[PDB]
């Protein structure tokens, strides 16, 4: 008996779903076929419309208090909630309905965790993170835009193995993935420590992989596994490929000034 | 009832609602009316989301814009970043160095392949493939089919197919069907034999594992996928062969290896599957879904062999009207009389809603209001009123004409260009003629079916044709970036290692007022970003996105967009099972987050 996952989509870009299917260890194929029962997910599900809607009630009844609700994106509070319409009704109604009998709630990515891009000023839809709407359930935040593939599947793997939510920090993030700042283990840290910085794109310093702090790197204030776990089966991460961290796993990163403005 | 663009709209028949439309990106509602014989006589496309990126961008730094608009969509990840840096570079008269151009082209073509292949297998295939029928397939006959469909594909043994089938069997036998739950399996709308279903489902699983490899090209040059990093003035992935740097020769060799794998996948798995499935559905007579493709198609044109020289576009663009493939009109994204967006039937407001606005003059003020003939309430819609405002998608038109955009449009345009002497369109022409011969003659002969004599003019404007064009485009993009890689390495070894032009990085060097446009042939069609800069800040930023074109609601004149036109004149086997609706809508690869932004 595989644990049912009901994966809802609010206001989002679907980058979190895309990241999830990049996982190499475990393969998303193996997650879907052998680990969970992915019973609702707009991106991949066969059923549409009325047939899709009927799945929710069926799983919620049969697996009451024993399914995981995964939320990608977030609910808008402006436009009477109808800036995100599902089945002719506000997404917020679907969210609240499915949340009520969930064993656990995963807020995938910065959208569900904090608001992400749509919640940046002036937030025309009043997009609101899941934990501000669902206030009576345990929620795990898995921030990042999107989070690393293996972080997402790593959360699922822990939850299925132990039937527990992993240990969380004060912001609700799993300590197993978000205890380190990018800057802690960044391979460019020796350059930072030696005062060796890029000043302009493609200068001699950039060609020698010098630290990107003066180009706006937010690694010193951003908690994620990018410098160690890295991206796409450890191929690279933003800093290795030459762009500073933009702080994409941190609450409100879009409104902390230009990405190219250095920390003070 | 009224007639428009040769379609006889009639809303007096039985009303059918599909909400949510699944196996798309984002949120869509579709309503249709069917006649006494279950033929669609009316179709209504409703974009059911909005976030307001255009509003959010106001007052921000143009150099940061790419990252904001990249998050319009994580499926077509990076194409908005490309449009944005191009728009800013255009506004500020920045010419990027050759390596930055080639790296962007490689990234763009990587996205094309990944997006197209994942779309076909993981979003589209279940409209053509009955997974329950695959469970009844004979592994030996499946093996034999595989060798006829694609001789070169090495994963063909009877035992391999038996193993896959057995895993699917155990999965289904558990009673936890997951993504196959409540499917439309067994519908007469499914026509493939069991062996073709098993072959396709096997490739679905193969593609799921392989797609993660292709995007490692993005990871090398852009740090991560989804959402790789871009840069105004070039690319951040500085080059050093003898150094520590983001790009050295080993990293470039890695990219080449991924490109070569891509070429094999397209040639051995993806193109042959679409040709085979296309042939079988053609044999069943399912040539519905042409919509506007039979008349009006548009693309801005893309992939110039020589940077900044549009005459060398390898997917040459323009506009075709009235199904006249002998006259391609040039399209100018700067001309205020060409690309315009109406909101007459959209949840926005203009000063004057009888006119369309060019995106440099675009306006995005939300206006969620329902017509008086709506069934239900503002927060509980039963039947949307398409006589009023019914979508978060604006209505783009070209000189007032409703156009289809996408791979199919680009392939029709390529064919037209090649007929008129354009040698840059030679490869797409070759692909199309090859495909027609395979679909009409070679595959039927191989499978013991009668041969047909469809011309490209007859075959391409259809849901099959639209699906075919996407596969062919993936193949062509893989071939092109293989050449781009060679050009990149050659340029570097010649002594040019530059990756960024920083002459105008500092806002103090900018004109105090400026405007720019960046266009991209994104996976789903014609993408444009139009920017106005004032005193170093974003004054206006307007996006017109491919699904905005295709999924648009009706304009001031009541003309229908590509989605609505494509559903017209289509029989449904069972009006309560949206199999045909999904099959045709999915052939456009709808991205609703893109459409609305
Ligand atoms: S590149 Fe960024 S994370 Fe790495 S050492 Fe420099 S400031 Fe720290
Ligand atoms: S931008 Fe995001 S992906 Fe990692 S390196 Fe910074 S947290
Ligand atoms: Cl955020
Ligand atoms: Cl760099
Ligand atoms: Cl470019
Ligand atoms: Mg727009």
């Amino acid at each position: 008996p595989r644990t049912p996952v009901l994966w809802l989509h609010g206001l989002e870009c679907t980058g979190c779903s895309e990241s999830f299917i990049r996982s190499a260890h475990p393969l998303a194929k193996d997650v879907v076929l052998s680990m969970i029962s992915l019973d609702y997910d707009d991106t991949l599900m066969a059923a549409a419309g009325h047939q899709a809607e009927a799945i929710l009630e069926e799983i919620m009844t049969k697996y009451k208090g024993n399914y995981i609700l995964a939320v990608e994106g977030n609910p808008p509070l402006n436009q009477d909630g109808m800036s995100c319409i599902i089945g002719g009704r506000p997404f917020i109604e679907q969210l609240k309905y499915v949340a009520k009998d969930a064993k656990a709630i995963i807020s995938w990515g910065s959208c569900a965790s904090w608001g992400c891009v749509q919640a940046a000023k002036p937030n025309p839809t009043q997009a609101t993170p899941v934990h501000k709407v669902i206030t009576d359930k345990p929620i795990i935040k898995v921030p990042g835009c999107p989070p690393i593939a293996e972080v997402m599947t790593g959360v699922i793997t822990y939850m299925l193995t132990f039937d527990r939510i992993p240990e969380l920090d004060r912001q609700g993030r799993p300590k197993m993935f978000y205890s380190q700042r990018i800057h802690d283990k960044c391979y460019r840290r020796p350059h930072f420590d030696a005062g060796q910085f890029v000043e302009e794109w493609d200068d001699e310093s950039a060609r020698k992989g010098f630290c990107l702090y003066k180009m706006g790197c937010k690694g010193p204030t951003t908690y994620n596994a990018c410098s160690t776990t890295r991206w796409n089966e450890g191929t690279s991460f933003p800093i290795q490929s030459g762009h500073g961290c933009i702080g994409c796993s941190e609450d409100g990163f879009w409104d902390k000034g230009s990405f190219y403005d250095r920390l003070t | 009832a009224y007639a428009t663009q040769g379609f006889n709209l009639d809303d007096r028949g039985r009303r059918i609602v599909v909400d949510p439309v699944t196996r798309i990106e984002g949120h869509m509602r579709c309503e249709v009316n069917v006649d006494a014989n279950n033929v669609i006589r009316n179709a209504v496309s409703t974009g059911t989301m909005w976030r307001g990126l255009e509003v959010i961008l106001k007052g921000r730094d143009p150099r940061d814009a790419w990252a904001f608009v990249e998050r319009i969509c994580g499926v077509c990840t990076g194409c908005h970043a490309l449009a944005s840096v191009r728009a800013v570079e255009n506004a500020l008269d920045i010419r990027i160095p050759k390596n930055a151009h080639l790296i962007r082209e490689i990234m763009a073509k990587t996205l094309q392949v990944h997006d197209h292949a994942v779309h076909f297998y993981h979003l589209h295939a279940l409209d053509w493939v009955d997974v329950m029928s695959a469970l009844k397939a004979d592994p030996k006959r499946t093996s034999e089919l595989q060798q006829l469909v694609s001789p070169a594909h090495p994963l063909s043994s009877a035992g391999y197919f038996r193993d896959i089938q057995n895993r699917l069997k155990r999965f289904v036998e558990s009673g936890q069907l997951g993504p196959f739950m409540n499917g439309y399996w067994g519908s007469k709308a499914y026509v493939l034999p069991p062996e073709a279903n098993l072959m396709a489902v096997t490739h679905y699983l193969e593609a799921l594992d392989l797609q993660k490899e292709w995007v490692k090209i993005h990871t090398i040059f852009g740090g991560k996928n989804p959402h790789p990093n871009y840069l105004v003035g070039g690319v951040p992935c500085a080059i050093n062969l003898d150094g520590s740097a983001p790009v050295n020769m080993e990293r470039l060799s890695f990219v080449k290896a991924r490109i070569d794998e891509i070429i094999e996948f397209n040639k051995n798995v993806y193109v042959p599957d679409v040709l085979a499935i296309g042939t079988l559905y053609k044999q069943a007579g399912w040539l519905y879904g042409g919509g506007l493709a039979a008349t009006n198609v548009l693309d801005y044109g893309e992939y110039p062999n020589v940077a900044y020289n549009k005459s060398t576009d390898q997917l040459p663009g323009g506009a075709i009207l009235n199904g006249n493939w002998d006259e391609v009109f040039p399209v100018d994204p700067r001309d205020s009389q060409q690309v315009q967006e109406f909101v007459s039937h959209s949840w926005y407001k203009y000063a004057d809603e009888s006119v369309g606005l060019h995106p440099w003059d675009g306006v995005t003020e939300p206006n969620y209001v329902l017509g008086a003939n709506t069934k239900g309430t503002r927060t509980r819609i039963e039947q949307i009123d398409e006589s009023a405002k019914y979508s978060w998608i604006k209505s783009p038109r070209w000189r007032g004409h409703a156009m289809e955009v996408g791979p199919l449009s680009r392939y029709i345009l390529a064919y037209a260009h090649a007929r008129s002497g354009n040698k840059y369109a030679e490869r797409p022409k070759e692909q199309l003629e090859y495909s027609a011969q395979m679909i009409n003659s070679a595959i039927p002969k191989a499978l013991g079916l009668p041969e047909t004599q469809y011309t490209l003019k007859q075959l391409l404007p259809s849901t099959i044709g639209r699906t075919l064009a996407r596969a062919l485009e993936s193949q062509y993009c893989g071939e092109m970036m293989h050449s781009d890689w060679h050009d990149l390495v050659a340029n570097i070894r010649a002594g040019d290692t530059a990756t960024a032009n920083v002459d105008k990085w500092d806002p103090a060097t900018w004109p105090l007022q400026a405007k720019g446009v960046g266009t991209v042939a994104a996976p789903r069609g014609a993408l444009g970003h139009w920017i106005r800069i004032k005193d170093g800040r974003i004054e206006n930023y307007q996006c017109v996105v491919p699904t905005t074109w295709n999924g648009s609601p009706r304009d001031y004149k009541g003309q229908i967009g590509a989605f609505e036109a494509s559903l017209m004149n289509t029989p449904m086997v069972n009006p309560e099972q949206p199999v045909e609706i999904l099959r045709t809508l999915h052939s456009f690869d709808p991205c609703l987050a893109c459409s609305t932004h």
